[PDB]
RNA sequence: CCGACUUACCAACCCGAUGCAAACUGCGAAUACCGGAGAAUGUUAUCACGGGAGACACACGGCGGGUGCUAACGUCCGUC
RNA sequence: UCCUCCUAAAGAGUAACGGAGGAGCACGAAGGUUGGCUAAUCCUGGUCGGACAUCAGGAGGUUAGUGCAAUGGCAUAAGCCAGCUUGACUGCGAGCGUGACGGCGCGAGCAGGUGCGAAAGCAGGUCAUAGUGAUCCGGUGGUUCUGAAUGGAAGGGCCAUC
RNA sequence: UGCCUGGCGGCCGUAGCGCGGUGGUCCCACCUGACCCCAUGCCGAACUCAGAAGUGAAACGCCGUAGCGCCGAUGGUAGUGUGGGGUCUCCCCAUGCGAGAGUAGGGAACUGCCAGGCA
RNA sequence: CGCGGGGUUGAGCAGCCUGGUAGCUCGUCGGGCUCAUAACCCGAAGAUCGUCGGUUCAAAUCCGGCCCCCGCAACCA
């Protein structure tokens, strides 16, 4: 409800994304996490964009 | 009067394999809510504190510990 | 200590107004001159000098010039 | 009228009344009124049977009441069908088993207590008996 | 109690090595000496033990109970253990921080063929 | 320092012959000095706590630790985690230096000084004292300060009784009654 | 949001004030037409001959859904 | 002002004794249930797959109870 | 509709318009790991300061605490701090538990790539149990799997997701 | 072979608490110093390093003590399976199982693998 | 003891409308004007926002519990 839904789009070029939830009113700031990207088979950085 | 009449579905807890039973690896022994029986030898502890076998054998309940805590252990016999 | 979160600390000469040289470490930045220490404090010499607030019959008698 | 203050739960199950009582001895006083029957004994039958024996001994002597109701008994209103919730609490009763020492008293000659306990046993539904302190 | 806190500081690390069933090399340290013994996964019987109180170790050492003395007993326990065929042990700590004499006790034993 | 080796050379012998001990270290020794104040009025003026911390840093050569409320109490409208007081623990050389510089100059500078009480022990040889104002200490210039905030000195010794604590503190020329 | 009114300024004022007092009026027309429906539902509810009628508008009360009033940014 | 004298008073925490609890437990059965072995007895009485159904309004009695008034040929469960 | 205790008769389950309370969430740290620590409440002493703020000793010992109701649990802490971080990761899964089914749940281990630690090791979200709705119909991103003469394309399919 | 001390367990209060005494040749503890490796949301108090002047005060171990904690019968009592019975909202009989509390009493542990000192 | 609406100064009322100023009209008091009272002019006084707790730095406002008052309902053969 209050926690909106966001997707972390991979930064390896391929189209892949993990979907989570983020409290969208504390301050606007994208999530940066290093998560596995199966298409390229490596641990890359995941910036968020819905 | 009124403002009542609610309950939840029974969770089917309790001991599934009593003492002396031959279990296969990975078979649930007890489904718990807390940790009433602790993990002894050759048994695990899931995220619900479910105690599961880790190598096939005969179950055995024990009371090891300074605090007299129930321990479930398995002998590969 | 924990490497510069503290103030400075150094030896400063703290002597009385009646001699009494006393080298004491402190954090002031300048030597200081003060009153007597407990060595020359007026504590055991004014025990009755402090308890003197009183006397009316004595000052009435001197008024009795007649 | 004896009744608990700040009880944990408002309404209680009916339950059953089987067995023999625990407080079967005269400990605080010297002469007691031991119960012989069985059945709940309410909070008004305690006060009505107490006044009757704090008055038959004038006002002298000590009197101990060794029971307390602590049991809420509900009662459905009149012209109300069944169901639609448990009834509301109306009075408090103290479950009595054969052997319970209900009242006891001290500081009086025996024949005065043996008559004061007779005027209190007439306000109680259950049978009673007069018992005396013993050495044990 | 300065010792009861330490004995309950290492309980979690100690009781995992009973569950894993792995031979452990417990370490005891004192302001004067330092001991090190190899204890079977049974936990009730020992196999190899070396310490700074033995006359064959402390006789050629300046002072027992410092880093270079710890390296003198860490060498000893590794030769005795390898002599009986024990090679794969795990390092206990007994609550001491892995920073000082214990580190040189472990580092020296590690360099002498012991694997952990 | 001076008070420490004075203790070593003289007080050990004096107390040993006074109490007829049998061991060198059966004589009580002072183990720490704690200087604190719970400012209380830092509910709304957090700068007051910083000023008090600066005062304590000036008085004793350490950075004070800011102490927060352990349990929420509704009487003083505070809750858990509110910075309330400041505290400084002195051990060893600094403890002895502050011990010298308190009872040699700061106590004499007390307005209308009469004497410290002797029945102010907690029953285990510990001493406590309230200076009631921070201006007396030589580390203060009487003009930088803005309030009347006072410390709470606590001398913690290894004495086994208030009697032995009294004896130890009177061996150091304390201004008792 | 950005709402555009064709007008110089004195048409905009009489548009954006009239269209707000109209919002309040069309909301009071619901807030006061729920009130007497609730009076009926509260009076003839347990009555056996009019309960089927009270329950007919006790459900049209909750299908009205008055429109909310926001807060002006000017203070 | 300090409390300086007082109070036919109420009274927490602890100490000794006496009771009560479905939603209390520092104790704790009888039965019941799960697993192993062993005789004897039972026209496999056990399980799996497949063809065909009916039934899903139950009643009373004994024991353990909830509701009721420990009332009802009352009502709702467990087992026979 | 879902969660917790009793009724529920010491395995599981067990009804009533029976007795009592909660949910439609929160968190990018309140998760992972490594290192460290132990509470409530009373006594004395003390400056403002009082029955209750902060400080020092003593008793006490988990009567405290757990993001949220109750039950079970917790000192090796599952409670309280700090450093580094993203395992709140992808494909699978022996074997089990619970459902009439739809489904739900526990899970050692295997492969590829990570985090913490010196290392043994731990990490597939949080002390556990609530915080949630099938199918159809459509929206978005990726993939020549298909493409109604052939090459494309529209449209379908598969994976992620609303 | 016996005594003492240290480490790691089995075992878990008959094993813990309190009170009195006792131990420093070795081990252990307190302890000296701190610039150093390392740390204090301040403080070498804790953690850590460099050593030996001193002490056995504190702590710990050992010995004695029942003032507590703890263990705990036999007999009786309650309850209950099966089968009968009663004046059957509660009980009795036959038979099998048999508590809880309490009483008499027990009791301030026992033990294993290593490494030191002493005889 | 089932459902709603309210408690703000001596009286009648807002502000609660998404939290940051205790206000309106009558009224009370002290002066002035008048021969005197009213009217009028000047100055001022008060309340624990029912009570008790809760997140919030801050509550009349948001939340929970209790008290008081005023209304409504408690059906038909
Ligand atoms: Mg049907
Ligand atoms: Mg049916
Ligand atoms: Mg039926
Ligand atoms: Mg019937
Ligand atoms: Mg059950
Ligand atoms: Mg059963
Ligand atoms: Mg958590
Ligand atoms: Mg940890
Ligand atoms: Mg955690
Ligand atoms: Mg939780
Ligand atoms: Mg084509
Ligand atoms: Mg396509």
């Amino acid at each position: 409800g209050i926690r909106e839904k966001i997707k972390l789009v991979s930064s390896a070029g391929t189209g892949h994304f993990y979907t989570t939830t983020k409290n969208k009113r504390t301050k606007p700031e994208k999530l940066e996490l290093k998560k596995f990207d199966p298409v390229v088979r490596q641990h890359v950085i995941y910036k968020e964009a819905k | 009067s009124t403002r009542n009449g609610r309950d939840s579905e029974a969770k089917r807890l309790g001991v599934k394999r009593f003492g002396g039973e031959s279990v296969l690896a990975g078979s649930i022994i007890v489904r718990q809510r807390g940790t009433k029986f602790h993990a002894g030898a050759n048994v695990g502890c899931g995220r619900d504190h479910t105690l599961f076998a880790k190598a096939d054998g005969k179950v055995k309940f024990e009371v090891k510990g300074p605090k007299n805590r129930k321990f479930i252990s398995i002998e590969a016999e | 200590m924990k490497k510069d979160i503290h103030p400075k600390y150094e030896e400063i000469t703290a002597s009385c107004s009646c001699g009494n040289v006393m080298k004491i470490r402190s954090t002031v930045g300048h030597d200081l001159n003060l009153d007597v220490c407990s060595k020359c404090h007026p504590f055991f010499t004014g025990k009755q000098r402090d308890v003197a607030t009183g006397g009316r019959v004595d000052r009435f008698n001197k008024r009795f010039n007649i | 009228m004896l009744q608990p203050k700040r009880t944990k739960f408002r309404k209680m199950h009916k339950g059953r009344n089987r067995g023999l009582a625990q407080g079967t001895d005269v400990s605080f006083g010297s002469f007691g009124l031991k119960a012989v029957g069985r059945g709940r004994l309410t909070a008004r039958q305690i006060e009505a049977a107490r006044r009757a024996m704090t008055r038959a001994v004038k006002r002298q002597g000590k009197i101990w009441i060794r029971v307390f109701p602590d049991k809420p008994i509900t009662e459905k209103p009149l012209a109300v069908r069944m169901g639609k919730g448990k009834g509301n609490v109306e009075y408090w009763v103290a479950l009595i088993q054969p052997g319970k020492v209900l009242y006891e008293m001290d500081g009086v000659p025996e024949e005065l207590a043996r008559e004061a306990f007779k005027l209190a046993a007439a306000k109680l539904p259950i049978k009673t008996t007069f018992v005396t302190k013993t050495v044990m | 109690d300065k010792k009861s806190a330490r004995i309950r500081r290492a309980t979690r690390a100690r009781r995992k090595l009973q569950e894993l069933g792995a031979t452990r090399l417990v370490v005891h340290r004192t302001p004067r000496h330092i001991y090190a013994q190899v204890i079977a996964p049974n936990g009730s019987e020992v196999l190899v033990a070396a310490s700074t109180v033995e006359k064959a170790i402390a006789e050629q050492l300046k002072y027992t109970g410092n880093k270079d003395a710890a390296a003198a007993v860490g060498k000893a326990v590794a030769e005795r253990a390898l002599e009986k065929g024990i090679k794969d042990v795990s390092f206990d700590r007994s609550g001491f921080q892995y920073h000082g004499r214990v580190q040189a006790l472990a580092d020296a034993a590690r360099e002498a063929g012991l694997q952990f | 320092a001076k008070l420490h080796d004075y203790y070593k050379d003289e007080v050990v012998k004096k107390l040993m012959t006074e109490f007829n001990y049998n061991s060198v270290m059966q004589v009580p020794r002072v183990e720490k000095i704690t200087l604190n104040m719970g400012v209380g009025e830092a509910i709304a003026d957090k700068k007051l706590l910083d000023n008090a911390a600066a005062d304590l840093a000036a008085i004793s050569g350490q950075k004070p630790l800011i102490t927060k409320a352990r349990k929420s109490v509704a009487g003083f409208k505070i809750r858990q985690g509110y910075p309330i007081g400041c505290k400084v623990t002195l051990r060893g050389e600094r403890m002895w230096e502050f011990f010298e510089r308190l009872i040699t100059i700061a106590v004499p500078r007390i307005r209308d000084f009469r004497g410290l009480s002797a029945k102010s022990f907690d029953g285990r040889g510990n001493y406590s004292m309230g200076v009631r104002e921070q201006i007396i200490f030589p580390e203060i210039d009487y003009d930088k300060v803005d309030r009347v905030r006072g410390l709470d000195i606590t001398i913690t010794t290894t004495a086994k009784s208030d009697e032995e604590g009294r004896a130890l503190l009177a061996a150091f020329d304390f201004p008792f009654r | 949001e950005l709402r555009v009114y064709p007008g110089n300024y004195d048409e905009y004022m009489t548009a954006a004030t009239q269209a707000r007092e109209r919002l309040l009026a069309d909301n009071a027309k619901k807030k006061a037409q729920i009130a007497e429906l609730q009076s009926f539902v509260s009076r003839f509810s347990a009555n056996a001959s009019k309960s089927r009628q009270a329950t007919s508008r006790a459900r049209q009360i909750d299908k009205i859904k008055l429109e909310e009033v926001k807060a002006s940014s000017r203070q």
